[PDB]
């Protein structure tokens, strides 16, 4: 089977956007009074980081961003010259609902807008390239029932 | 020269599908993300594809459980990868 | 006994990612049924799984396409599934 | 690797959804006035009854459906005892928009709507089980754009 090139060393980025304290959304968004920080974060952070030096890629980390400071950053990584990289990778990590993450000032961020930034037309070093995005948040408050098996 | 899709070779692995909540234990990590590592880390040094291991993770995701709430979590990956993806150990 | 998740074990594949398009041509049928059609005829008989097929899929609907609009078409697959899926011929 | 147990003969139901007539949409919604015909359809259907009854499927198909039509079909395998069955795939070709596919009617039906009526809790016989859904249909009306690779 056809196989996407993955030998460049560096492979390429691996952003890590950590969210953990939510101080400012508790305080501005009326719905998120009770929002908690996200305790026990980092060690996904530094699992993510581990993993994935380990596979060669060149970890970009960036703890508690609003959703103002999160487009900034990708901004930052859709400009950027990924010509000889032959990947890129995004990681989320914050609080979410239906179809969206959330800063950590409680503004909402579309999954959507985030992926976006990075297609061919966009981010043309990238093009042809898989650009991989792992993200780890609620998408609604409620819980998953379970069927036995 | 060829042309492909805007939105060609894009990834997408949520932690939970929508509508419903992903967990996060305190003094573990999250279930998604521990659960992608360590399968990511057992299984890229094996030649493993992405999306065979994130069908792994859904495995291993699906069997745990929030008791208190008598909840489940299942992940999500959507793709538009036109070939197999791998993440060699050399 | 074991439980799993309510919406585990599904997989969706649609013809084109949200927001565009997808084609028909009145004389052959949909370029994404007719290769879906196509690929799981062709390597079914062969073991390989359905990820892997519709990602053919991805492959060969993404370098058709649409002169008179400059058009393309990105299928994309989006599942829970927990396990290899495959369709035996015997 | 784990595989999804596939050797009952007939592995299960292939339902194919086959909207080709709008007639009803260009006259009820003001919008679809020129919506036209999926002319060209059946050799879908043709296509996907050959493929599936090679696999051992047994075909299900339904031709020009609205969409009070189509729930009626879902509910219908949604009851039936799959017991039997290693697997389950419905196949829906027809006219759509951003979430949704269109009735023959004109009217709407949420993507999550048709998939929803088949988890472990409402088709208990299908648990554990493979469902399978392809749905042939715009999900808007902007044109892909292409890249150069």
């Amino acid at each position: 089977d056809k196989v996407y090139q993955m030998k460049s060393k560096p492979r390429g980025y691996c952003l890590i956007i950590n969210n953990h304290n939510f101080a400012k959304a508790r305080e501005k968004v009326p719905k998120l009074h009770s929002i908690r920080d996200r305790n026990g974060t980092h060690l996904d952070a530094g699992a993510l980081t581990t993993t994935f030096e380990e596979l060669h890629f060149e970890i970009k980390p960036h703890d508690d961003c609003t959703v103002e400071q999160i487009y900034e950053i990708l901004k930052i990584y859709q400009l950027m010259d990924h010509s000889n990289m032959d990947c890129f990778i995004c990681c989320i990590l914050s609080h979410g609902d239906k179809g969206i993450i959330y800063g950590t000032d409680g503004q909402e961020a579309p999954i959507y807008e985030l992926t976006s930034q990075f297609t061919g037309l966009k981010c043309p070093s990238l093009a042809g390239k898989p650009k991989v995005f792992f993200i780890q948040a609620c998408q609604g408050d409620n819980y998953q029932k379970g069927i036995p098996v | 020269t060829r042309y492909i899709p805007d939105e060609a070779d894009f990834l997408l692995g949520m932690a939970t599908v929508n509508n419903c909540v992903s967990y996060r234990n305190p003094a573990e990590g999250t279930w998604y993300i521990q659960s992608l590592c360590q399968s990511l880390r057992e299984r890229c040094p094996r030649g493993d594809d992405i999306l065979t291991i994130l069908t792994e993770v859904n495995y291993e995701v699906s069997n745990k459980d929030d008791k208190k709430n008598m909840g489940k979590q299942m992940p999500q990956p959507t793709f538009t990868l036109r070939k197999k993806l791998v993440f060699p150990s050399d």
